[PDB]
């Protein structure tokens, strides 16, 4: 999220997340993450 | 059977989707699990005759 | 429409707007009532 250079639509970068611990409570207070308009999962249910 | 829902497991849906968006897949599973049992009771009453 | 009781609150948050960060002291999409929003 704090990376300087990003990609475009035609050359969208890939980045897989390996064996780790997901702490999504820290991800909201950061400046990028604002919107979660989607389906399939829930923002409060990503912590479980 | 899912009857057109996301999953056939209830605890997946109650801990996967929203407190008020899971109540349209749970209500979809309930209206098939109450229909299969009604068909079973109807066929048992037919066989009882 | 006739109702029993109507109440109004007063709070200012950034728009946070997906709820009404605020189990953090919650109104769902099936709660009876409305909401008012302006700048």
């Amino acid at each position: 999220f704090n990376a300087t250079r990003f990609a475009s639509v035609y050359a969208w970068n890939r980045k897989r997340i390996s064996n780790c611990v997901a702490d999504y409570s820290v991800l909201y207070n950061l400046a990028p993450f604002f919107t979660f308009k989607c389906y399939g999962v829930s923002p409060t249910k990503l912590n479980d | 059977s899912k009857f057109g829902a996301i999953s056939s497991v209830l605890n997946d849906i109650f801990s996967r989707l929203d407190p008020p968006e899971a109540e349209v897949q749970i209500d979809r599973l309930i209206t098939g699990r109450l229909q299969s049992l009604q068909t079973y009771v109807t066929q048992q009453l037919i066989r009882a005759a | 429409l006739c109702f029993t009781n109507v109440y109004a609150d007063s709070f200012v948050i950034r728009g946070e707007v997906r709820q009404i960060n605020i189990d953090y002291n919650k109104l769902p999409d099936d709660f009876t009532g409305c909401v008012i929003a302006w700048n």
